[PDB]
Formats: C-alpha cells, sequence, structure tokens
RNA sequence: GCGUUGGAUUGUUCACCCACUAAUAGGGAACGUGAGCUGGGUUUAGACCGUCGUGAGACAGGUUAGUUUUACCCUACUGAUGAAUGUUACCGCAAUAGUAAUUGAACUUAGUACGAGAGGAACAGUUCAUUCGGAUAAUUGGUUUUUGCGGCUGUCUGAUCAGGCAUUGCCGCGAAGCUACCAUCCGCUGGAUUAUGGCUGAACGCCUCUAAGUCAGAAUCCAUGCUAGAACGCGGUGAUUUC
RNA sequence: AAUGGAUUAACGAGAUUCCCACUGUCCCUAUCUA
RNA sequence: GUGAACAGCCUCUAGUUGAUAGAAUAAUGUAGAUAAGGGAAGUCGGCAAAAUAGAUCCGUAACUUCGGGAUAAGGAUUGGC
C-alpha cells in the first residue's frame, strides 16, 4: 500500500482513489481526485494556483525547509527487518509529527503578529474621523439607563 | 461444457460434501455455540448486580 | 415468417409479477432444514443496512493469478444491535402444510414492542399486554401447559426476536418483530433453550463469525413507475418516430388476438423483495472495541464510521457486519441474514481472509483524509484555531 | 485467450470497437492499423466486436510500406487510452491506442516496440515481453 | 356519477376511494339550508330536533 | 464535462506538454535536431520550420516571422523560465524527498539554468538572421 | 433445456462473399408484425427520352417529382386501491401460476497413455472468462437550477460596493441524487425416466436385454431453491369503549 | 442531325457517387430544464 | 450604448402588465441541451445534429467564352493597460 500524493494537490491519495495518467514518456501522474484531474488536462500552472500545496510552500507561507520533514525521503535499499527497528519507527512517528505541528503553529505565528497593531490603527481611523455618529451613541446609551429606570 | 445440473458433476460435489467442506462447517458450529453459551453467563452476572 | 435473427429474451421470467411487496421487512421464504445432532444454534438474524466502503486484501487464493497480491474491493457495513427475545411459536405437520398452535410470550416487553402493535401510540392508553401479564400469576400455569403442549406436539420450533431501534441513530421508535427458525436437535432442548432466554438480548457473533458464506434478503430500492426502456431493456427507436421511442414497437402479432403475458409493458421498477446468496462475511467488530477499523497492519486507532459519519446514516456505536459486494436494499432499511442453507464446496466458501486497510475517509464528497487529526496535520493551524 | 496467451484474461474496459484506427509500435514498417475483427468476441444482435488491452484482432494497415498493405493480419493491443481498473486501487489511461502486429503463434514480427506497453498485456503475452523496452 | 374521478384519502369515513370537494354546489344548499331553518322558527318548531328528511335535485332548462 | 473544453483537451487532441519541452532546450544537441529535421510527409511544413518552445509545425518561412512576433508565443517564452515543475515539487510540498527535491533546484540555479538560457539566446540569434 | 452473429453491392427479399465463432440449423403464427414505424419501392394529377400511331394518346419500356391525420370508449395486458365475512393490530402457513442460467478457454494428469515417427488426449483436484439475469453507488467516469462558488462580454442602477436582464446569457470546477459490462458484486441439488449398456430369465428340453421381476443411465421431466399469495383458501396471538 | 444533334466556362432550394474535417446516427444507453 | 447596420441584446419618452388559476414533479411526449472510448460499423440514403463563421496580414489549383473560378483550398493573429 503507498498513500501516494496527488501530481497536483500534495494531498495523500490512499488505496481506491483518484485516476492515473501515463504518459508516452513512461512516468505516472497519479491525482488526488477528479478537480485535480480536470485542470491538468486544461494547461495550469499550481505555482500560480492558489489553493494548491506547491504555491504554499513557494509563496513564503507554511514552511518549506526543517530538519523534521528530512525524515521521510524514500529508500532503495530494504533494512532486512529486525523488530527493533520497527518498534522504534512506531515510536519515532509519534514523535516526529508532533514536533511537526510545535514548529507549523510557531510558523504561523511569526507570520501572523503584529496584526493587532493595524487592527488598532484601522479603529483610531472609523473613530476619530466620525464625531458626529459618536453623538448619536451617547444618547443611545442614556435611553438605554433610562428604560430600566 | 457441462450444465449446473450435470448428474456427473452433481456426484464429483456429493463427494466433496462428505469430505473437507463438512468439517469445515461442523468445526464452524462448535465455535459459535461456544460463544452464545458464554453470552448467557455474561447476562447473568449483569442480572447478580442489580441482586446486590 | 421466423424471427429472421434469434436472440434473448429481453427480461428474466423467473421475477414476475413486478411489483411493490407487502411490508418493509422482506420475509423469509425457507431456512437451513435441520441437523438434529447439534446444538442448539439461531439460523438467521436481522439488522439495519448503512453504506459502503472499500477493503484492500492480500489475496491468498491458490492457483489464481492474484495468489499472493493485492486487490482491493467493495464491502457493506450492516449496523447490528443486540436482538432481545420474547417469544416461542410451536408448529404442527399436517397433509395440508404447516400450521401454528401456539405462541408463548414473556412477561414483560420492551416498549418498542408495545409500539409495534399500535399505529396511534400518544393517544392509547398502552394497553398490549396488560391482561397476560395477570397469566403469571402464582405458578403461572398457563404459561407451562402452553409450553408443555409445543414439547408434546409441534414438530419445529420458531423463536420471536426484535431488534433495539432506540440504540440505532435511526429515528424511528419501533422495533420490527420476526421469528427465526432453531436448528439445534431433540425439540425439547429447543425450547428449554428459548424459555431460558425470555427477556434476554442475543448477540451476534453468537450467530455468525468471519470467514462465513451467508446470505441477505430484504425490500429494493423503489423507483415509482418507470418505462419500458430502462425496466427491461428494450432497444430505443431511433429519433423522431412517431407516437414515441422509449417503448415496444411491436407488442403482438394478428394471432392470438390478446396481448400475451411476456412482452414488457411499463409499471412498477423496484420495491420489489429480493434474495441474493453466497455473501462472505469479513469483519465481526465489537461496539464496546475501540478501534474498529484499525487492523492488524495499520495500528491507528480508528473506528469503521467514516468522517462527518454515513450519508443519511449517523454513527456505528453498536456491533457491525462487513460484508462484501452489495446487499440488495438501501440504506436505513431492515435486511434479513440467513445463513448459507446447504455446504458450500467452492473453495471461496474456505478461504480465510486478512484485512489490511479499511477505508474511512467521507462519503460526502470527494474525501481524502481518514481521521480529523490527519485533516489538521495537513492543512496546519486556522485562522479561527488562533 | 486462445492460442500463444498464457494463463486468462480478466475484464477490462473495451476500448476499441471495430474500425477503429491505431497507432503500430514496432518497426516493421505499418504507421497506423484498421481493426477488422477482435478474436475470442462474443455474438449478440446488434452488437460490435470490440478490443481491449492484450487482445488478438485481425487488422489492416491503411499507411505503410505497399508489402504490407492489403492483407489481414493479426495484432496484440498494448496500449488503450480508455481508464481500466488495475485491481490495486487505481484507475489509469494511456495517451494513445496502439498496437504491434504478429503471427496467430503470437510471435513478433518486428524487433522492438517504442514507446510504454502495458502490463496486463504483457503478462498475458511473453514474446511480447521479450521485445517491450518498457513496461507500464 | 364517478367516472375518470381521482381518488382521495379522505372518503374512508364512507367506504368510497373518489370523492371530491365541490365548491360552488354547496354554497346553494347551504343556502338553502340556512333559508329552512329560518321558515321552521317561523313556525314554531324545535332546532335540536330538526332533520333534513326529503332532499331533491333535478334538471332545468 | 463542458463544450469548449472538451474540444481541445481530449485525450486525442493533447499537445506535447510543458516538461519535455524545458529538456529539448536544456542542450545544445537536441537543439540542432529540432532545427534540422529530415523532411516528412506526414508533417504540416514538411517536416521544417518547427518552432521549439510551441510544440507546432508551420506551413512556410513567412509563417515563422509572424508567428515570433505575437502575445501566443510570448507566453511560451515567459512560461519557461523557471524550474518546469517536475513530480518532484508535488512530493517536497507534504514532507517527503526534500533533499531529492533540493538538490535538482540547486542544479537548475547552478547548472542548467544557464545553459538554457545560452540556447534561447541563439535561437533568437538564429532566427532573426535566417527571417 | 439452452444458443444460433458482425459487415460488404441493388427498394430489393432472389442470388453470392469477408471475418469471427462452440455453431453461423430449417420453418410457422393473414408468405407474423401500415389505426407501431418506414413510404425507400407499390398506384393519380407535372415533366422528359425510346418504340408504335396521321391524331388524341397507349406503352416493349427507362428516369425524376410527389397528403390519410383517431384512441378519451369495452376487452386484453403491465402496474394501483378497494366495500363486506364482530371491529382492530401483529406474526405466519402455501393451493395455484411463473421459473434460469449458459458456452469457451486455462493450470495440473502430462509431453503421460497411444505412436516407427510427426504428433498427442481423457475423468478427478483447481482458476478465470463469453452471452443472459438480478440488484448495488464505496471507488472511477457521465450528468448540474444546489443557479453552490468563482470568471467573462453587452447594457442598465452617478462611480466603488452589491445587483437586474440576455426564453437556464456564456465559461471553469461542482457535492447530493440518478446512473454505465463506461463501474463493482452474486447466480443451488434431490428424485424419476428416454436412447443405450446389463443381470436373473422363460416363451422354444438350447439361446436371449423382457414377457413377470430388476440394476444403472441424458443439458430431458417433476421437485429443493427463487418471485407473487387465492382481494369469496386457512391458522396463532394482542387489546376490546359504560354517558 | 433546328423531331435539332456533339462540345463546353459561369450559374442551380435539380439528380447520383466518393474523400478530409466533424459528430449520440450507432456500439448503449444515461441525465438536467420548461 | 455595443456594431459595418433600421441585425441581435439592453435602456429613456409613451404604453401595457391582458392570454383560467392553485398544488405536486411518475411514465410517454413537445421544445432545448451536455456526454467517457471509438468515429457512419447506423441507414434505402450522413436525414438530423455537430464542426466552420466577423475582421486584419500572408497565400490561392485544374479549367475558360479571358470577364471569371475565389471568401478557392491552406495558414499566423484578435483582451486590458
Amino acid at each position: 500500500m503507498r498513500i501516494y500524493q496527488c501530481h497536483f494537490c500534495s494531498s495523500p491519495c490512499y488505496p481506491g482513489h483518484g485516476i492515473m495518467f501515463v504518459r508516452n514518456d513512461a512516468k505516472e501522474f497519479r491525482f488526488c481526485r477528479s478537480k485535480c484531474h480536470k485542470a491538468f488536462k486544461q494547461r495550469r500552472n499550481p505555482r500560480k494556483l492558489k489553493w494548491t500545496k506547491a504555491f504554499r510552500k513557494a509563496a513564503g507561507k507554511e514552511l518549506a525547509v526543517d530538519s523534521t520533514l528530512t525524515f521521510a525521503q524514500r529508500r532503495n535499499v530494504p533494512v532486512r527487518y529486525n523488530r527493533e527497528l520497527v518498534a522504534t519507527t512506531l515510536k519515532a512517528m509519534a514523535r516526529i509529527e508532533e514536533i511537526r505541528q510545535k514548529r507549523e503553529r510557531a510558523f504561523y505565528k511569526n507570520r501572523m503578529r503584529g496584526n493587532k497593531e493595524k487592527d488598532f490603527l484601522r479603529d483610531k481611523k472609523l473613530v476619530e474621523s466620525n464625531p458626529e455618529l459618536l453623538r448619536i451613541r451617547e444618547v443611545e446609551i442614556a435611553r438605554k439607563l433610562a428604560k430600566e429606570q | 461444457a457441462k450444465s449446473l445440473r450435470a448428474s456427473s458433476h452433481l456426484n464429483a460435489k456429493s463427494v466433496k460434501r462428505r469430505g473437507v467442506f463438512q468439517k469445515a462447517v461442523d468445526a464452524r458450529e462448535q465455535r459459535i455455540s461456544d460463544k452464545l453459551k458464554e453470552d448467557l453467563l455474561k447476562q447473568k452476572l449483569e442480572d447478580l448486580k442489580k441482586k446486590e | 415468417s421466423h424471427r429472421k435473427y434469434e436472440a434473448p429474451r429481453h427480461g428474466h421470467l423467473g421475477f414476475l409479477p413486478r411489483k411493490r411487496a407487502a411490508s418493509i421487512r422482506a420475509r423469509v421464504k425457507a431456512f437451513p432444514k435441520d441437523d438434529r445432532s447439534k446444538p442448539v444454534a439461531l439460523t438467521s438474524f436481522l439488522g439495519y443496512k448503512a453504506g459502503m466502503t472499500t477493503i484492500v486484501r492480500d489475496l491468498d487464493r491458490p492457483g489464481s493469478k492474484f495468489h499472493k497480491r493485492e486487490v482491493v474491493e467493495a464491502v457493506t457495513v450492516v449496523d447490528t444491535p443486540p436482538v432481545v427475545v420474547v417469544g416461542v411459536v410451536g408448529y404442527v405437520e399436517t397433509p395440508r402444510g404447516l400450521r401454528s398452535l401456539t405462541t408463548v410470550w414473556a412477561e414483560h416487553l420492551s416498549d418498542e414492542v408495545k409500539r409495534r402493535f399500535y399505529k396511534n401510540w400518544y393517544k392509547s392508553k398502552k394497553k398490549a399486554f396488560t391482561k397476560y401479564s395477570a397469566k403469571y400469576a402464582q405458578d403461572g400455569a398457563g404459561i407451562e401447559r402452553e409450553l408443555a403442549r409445543i414439547k408434546k406436539y409441534a414438530s419445529v420450533v420458531r423463536v420471536l426476536v426484535h431488534t433495539q431501534i432506540r440504540k440505532t441513530p435511526l429515528a424511528q421508535k419501533k422495533a420490527h418483530l420476526a421469528e427465526i427458525q432453531l436448528n439445534g436437535g431433540s425439540i425439547s432442548e429447543k425450547v428449554d433453550w428459548a424459555r431460558e432466554h425470555f427477556e434476554k438480548t442475543v448477540a451476534v457473533d453468537s450467530v455468525f463469525e468471519q470467514n462465513e458464506m451467508i446470505d441477505a434478503i430484504a425490500v429494493t430500492k423503489g423507483h415509482g413507475f418507470e418505462g419500458v426502456t430502462h425496466r427491461w431493456g428494450t432497444k430505443k427507436l431511433p429519433r423522431k418516430t412517431h407516437r414515441g421511442l422509449r417503448k415496444v414497437a411491436c407488442i403482438g402479432a394478428w394471432h392470438p388476438a390478446h396481448v400475451m403475458w411476456s412482452v414488457a409493458r411499463a409499471g412498477q421498477r423496484g420495491y420489489h423483495s429480493r434474495t441474493s446468496i453466497n455473501h462472505k462475511i469479513y469483519r465481526v467488530g465489537k461496539g464496546d472495541d475501540e478501534a474498529n477499523g484499525a487492523t492488524s497492519f495499520d495500528r491507528t486507532k480508528k473506528t469503521i464510521t467514516p468522517m462527518g459519519g454515513f450519508v443519511h446514516y449517523g454513527e456505528i456505536k453498536n456491533d457491525f457486519i462487513m460484508v462484501k459486494g452489495c446487499i440488495p436494499g438501501n440504506r436505513k432499511r431492515i435486511v434479513t441474514l440467513r445463513k448459507s442453507l446447504y455446504t458450500n464446496t467452492s473453495r471461496k466458501a474456505l478461504e480465510e481472509v486478512s484485512l489490511k486497510w479499511i477505508d474511512t475517509a467521507s462519503k460526502f464528497g470527494k474525501g481524502r483524509f481518514q481521521t480529523p487529526a490527519e485533516k489538521h496535520a495537513f492543512m496546519g493551524t486556522l485562522k479561527k484555531d488562533l | 485467450s486462445g492460442n500463444g496467451a498464457q494463463g486468462t484474461k480478466f475484464r477490462i474496459s473495451l476500448g476499441l470497437p471495430v474500425g477503429a484506427i491505431m497507432n503500430c509500435a514496432d518497426n516493421s514498417g505499418a504507421r497506423n492499423l484498421y481493426i477488422i475483427a477482435v478474436k475470442g468476441s462474443g455474438s449478440r444482435l446488434n452488437r460490435l466486436p470490440a478490443a481491449s488491452l492484450g487482445d488478438m484482432v485481425m487488422a489492416t494497415v491503411k499507411k505503410g510500406k505497399p508489402e504490407l498493405r492489403k492483407k489481414v493480419m493479426p495484432a496484440i493491443v498494448v496500449r488503450q487510452a480508455k481508464s481500466w481498473r488495475r485491481r490495486d486501487g487505481v484507475f489509469l489511461y494511456f495517451e494513445d491506442n496502439a498496437g504491434v502486429i504478429a503471427n496467430p503463434k503470437g510471435e513478433m514480427k518486428g524487433s522492438a516496440i517504442t514507446g510504454p506497453v502495458g502490463k496486463e498485456c504483457a503478462d498475458l503475452w511473453p514474446r511480447v515481453a521479450s521485445n517491450s523496452g518498457v513496461v507500464v | 356519477f364517478n367516472s375518470s374521478i381521482g381518488r382521495t384519502a379522505q372518503g374512508k369515513e364512507f367506504g368510497v376511494t373518489k370523492a371530491r370537494w365541490p365548491a360552488k354546489s354547496v354554497k346553494f344548499v347551504q343556502g338553502l339550508l340556512q333559508n329552512a331553518a329560518a321558515n321552521a322558527e317561523a313556525k314554531g318548531l324545535d332546532a335540536t330536533k330538526l332533520y333534513v328528511s326529503h332532499i331533491q335535485v333535478n334538471q332545468a332548462p | 464535462m463542458g463544450r469548449y473544453s472538451v474540444k481541445r483537451y481530449k485525450t486525442k487532441r493533447r499537445t506535447r506538454d510543458l516538461d519535455l519541452i524545458y529538456n529539448d532546450l536544456s542542450t545544445k544537441e537536441s537543439v540542432q535536431k529540432l532545427l534540422n529535421q529530415p523532411l516528412d510527409e506526414t508533417k504540416p511544413g514538411l517536416g521544417q520550420h518547427y518552432c521549439i518552445h510551441c510544440a507546432k509545425y508551420m506551413e512556410t518561412a513567412i509563417a515563422l516571422k509572424t508567428h515570433l512576433k505575437g502575445k501566443v508565443h510570448k507566453r511560451r517564452v515567459k512560461e519557461l523560465r523557471g524550474v518546469p515543475y517536475t513530480q518532484e515539487v508535488s512530493d517536497a510540498a507534504a514532507g517527503y524527498n526534500l533533499n531529492k527535491f533540493l538538490n535538482r533546484v540547486q542544479e537548475i540555479t547552478q547548472s542548467v539554468g544557464p545553459e538554457k538560457e545560452s540556447n534561447e539566446a541563439l535561437l533568437k540569434e538564429h532566427l532573426d538572421s535566417t527571417l
């Protein structure tokens, strides 16, 4: 079984999903789903399409180079099946993926910090440049307090 | 090709039912009634917790 | 003339009259007979069909070209809660047929099966079995006679069961009564068994196990009044034909001066009762068992319920049966699972299956992810998260 | 199956009916093939005999050497471009239709095969697989 | 007078599958029942004992 | 699915694609093969006047002069500037074979890049001298 | 019982090839089948060429152009309710009627029997396919008025925003649903016989397969199994209103 | 053989045959709207 | 206003808002569409549908009454700023 990625989508293709395409140069183009497949025929560019992962690794979004991401490459030399490798890899894959998420969430906070600065500078323009609307709300509070009275 | 209801194939199939494929059935019927006799033993011990 | 090109008939004459069935629960026509040396064992079971999924399997089949290779295939998942017993029925062989001569009920019934006897529950005084449980006084003895009568007479014994619909996400509140025959020997041993299971529930693995070839019967998928072409498979007349093109052209010859009974007219399609045999159980999971969908390979703690549940059906949290191919019927419908009717002979009835992966991606769209922890792992964090 | 084809042949999607022009994949000199009939086919009223991957069809040649044209000869289909089902969970399809030509014993006429050869066709016919440079 | 009339569920009270809700015909009939109950009060009859005993309809030109 | 997209993007009417065309420009031997094809009867310009960027044969040498001075051919020049998007770019996006990916990007930056630009410079040096 | 095809030349059946296939068997039902289709050809009026006639015109003849158009009626058939058997509800039995699966290759026996050679089989064990049928929607394709989400041209609301109209304006993706040998799954075994092979065995002091008796034996017949359930065929059980 | 015959550019809601392009006519049917 | 245009689609002045309506969305229809792979194997017969289509530049055969054939055929292109 092979969880191989979409050619266009970079999402996992579980066994039983998606179409394969084979070029006459004989390399295989496995596809996530029909949306990615019909967009491939039409000669698009996933550097340009915003929803795919090839855009997001290129356009300065979600982190691309990491020491945790080099653990799952491919192996063309088979490792002869010792069990005590297998018992640690089932503990390794639960450990690499946690450090992946603690770095990816921390990479998201570098990209979204200081929004509250621009959130508050946006509010100084709305409040201060509308003096006439702020008179209307003052009588709205006084009419609110008087109805309870 | 011989049909489904030919006399020769129904005789060859009758020999196989005397042999292996009934012993795999007769082993299955004993394993199943083991769990059915354990199913009362669970559901009486649930009744004994009401009696405490 | 002589028809000039012989061709097979369109449609099967065996499954006639094509008409709507008598009930949503399809009745069972015949059971596996009796082997009167065997232990007491139930012969059928009833549960609720819910959705489909995919299965990969390392095919261990001698002789095939897919020996020792992997094969993907589709199974059904039938929600199977435990089923509780409420009655015994005995039948006397006549020279006319079988005849029921006694039913015996069980001192206290669930509110699901007081609900079967009413069509207007909320106005009713709920008086279903009140005069019957006063006949369980000091010794009973109006029961023990009707037990002893079945022991003396009554060549075969059938046992009344019903489902537990309140344990199902299906919103219907009303259980289905059924009759199931027994196959343990010496009918005194049959009827002593069933008296020891009144008000007492039966599991599913006490009736089946893996690698078994069973058969499912139901009432299949209504479609209303359907024209001849999609009903029988008749060829379409070419284009712009007068009086239509989706029909049989010549319905009869000049003799006999009657439309015969075999010329494929239009009418009801669907909602017939059917029987499909030789369906093979792969997997019998447990309700209390967490990680039902995890095989020996996956080791990922996940249940067979796909993400966001099945489509038009909720969550599983009961016992289930995963049987390959496609059961006749649709989702949230009642199927009945008989067992095999005869000793099967092929090697396909004998194979020990070994599941390798169960799909649990969502059926409500082109689903890509298995667990909701995968989707958060792959997407990264989101705006509503922080 | 028939002559030459070792083993059995599973059900795949029928891509090429009668009268379907397909490319020629060997170095024999034919450019396109033209199917007239499919061997091992069924018989039903108003159907067309349809070919698939790894079949043997009787096929004529429309474009090629004048030594090869105007004679019916068997041919084995190696590419389909209609999506079929490998039994591991994937559908796949090729870019174009293609077929090599052979004697009824199943032995190749050319010496090489250009382009990728189908996997189900290469299992069924050994002499194709000896001349196949690329599998899948 | 009931050929080719569509069926309905509401005729189970009378045992007939074919029933219909004629609007214009009822408005004259309950116009006449309103007239007959006015005529019985003028003679000095009882209201609770009064029932329709004869009714008839036949063709006009 | 639609009407217009089926007419141009069937499996029968598929063009070459962007992957192979970057390989043809990348070396000096395959450029000289395609600029100097042997003449063939089954090809529109009788196997001459072939553009390498757009995998497309032209009828006449006049039809290369008017094709290069167009917004259609200035897509494919601007399209083939960077790394040609193999399968390896899509696998690196999921956290899978970075060192296979980053070494190829290292080679396109160092070696394959300026060999391609010194080939596309000579095509404009040649197609202006003959046209 | 089951199965008998795909094409090529004339309105054409008549007449005859090409290839596949296990095989391309023969017939009937108003030379089946126009109030099913077709009007291709059969039969008006228009027109030409050829023969005959002084002539109108007819033909030994050839070519072309060309109007019959219900069904809502009773029956038949495919489906659908339904009064009355004290009311009402649930669980059943089975009279009768229908009935379904089919053909080819492959591994092993075995390069063995058989053969001078060249060649070259069976049954048993086992795996897949060809037509046919019943369903089913995981997956993959097809479909989109979810007008769901975008995009484009023309005009219109002062511009932005958000939108109207373009007989669903058009383009891309599109869940759900419906669907396809364009997708996947499944398709049983007991009895009695026909040809024919036999045993005991006379007629006929031998002999015989038959006359009495009897053992086998066909895709055949009736059953098991599968569909409907007699709305005037039946059984078992639940409750049975005080205004 | 002005009962008119042979020839022929252009033109034709005239009659017939084929080739590329093209496509539910067809293999084989499916679906959506009024 | 778009456009070569009194074509087609949209709007201002002026004028109508009339044509039996309600509820459901079976078959078969009438009118209009889209289809994987193959591409006339359908059929008496390519009937019907699809494809081509405006404009600019290049290019254009036999044949002939020299006027035509000719938009012959076949190609490159078309937005916004």
